[PDB]
């Protein structure tokens, strides 16, 4: 809880407000974009079940991995970009994004 | 209260 986007970017979204969450991925990509991947590549989920769908194209992301040094309050990140395929589980009418499974 | 449709964009979304 300095600078760089990802420190930033977590405090703004409320994911270090009340804890460091470990690791969290930010997509620079319109919205609509992102929930469209829900009727893209249909994968198998880490997990076994069937609902998680894979990106037909890299997007532009942000990885945002806390260091080993930090410690609530003073969450630190490491901030990586990338283009990678994202791979979402979708749940919902209308069915959307609701977790991300992994960026490969 | 926040859907996890909503709760996905707040933490990943960057438009």
């Amino acid at each position: 809880s300095s600078s760089n986007y990802c420190n930033q970017m977590m405090k703004s979204r409320n994911l270090t407000k009340d804890r460091c969450k470990p690791v969290n991925t930010f997509v620079h990509e319109s919205l609509a974009d992102v929930q469209a991947v829900c009727s893209q590549k249909n994968v198998a989920c880490k997990n076994g079940q069937t609902n998680c769908y894979q990106s037909y194209s890299t997007m532009s992301i942000t990885d945002c991995r806390e260091t080993g040094s930090s410690k609530y309050p003073n969450c630190a990140y490491k901030t990586t970009q990338a283009n990678k395929h994202i791979i979402v589980a979708c749940e919902g009418n209308p069915y959307v994004p609701v977790h991300f499974d992994a960026s490969v | 209260k926040e859907t996890a449709a909503a709760k996905f964009e707040r933490q990943h979304g960057d438009s």
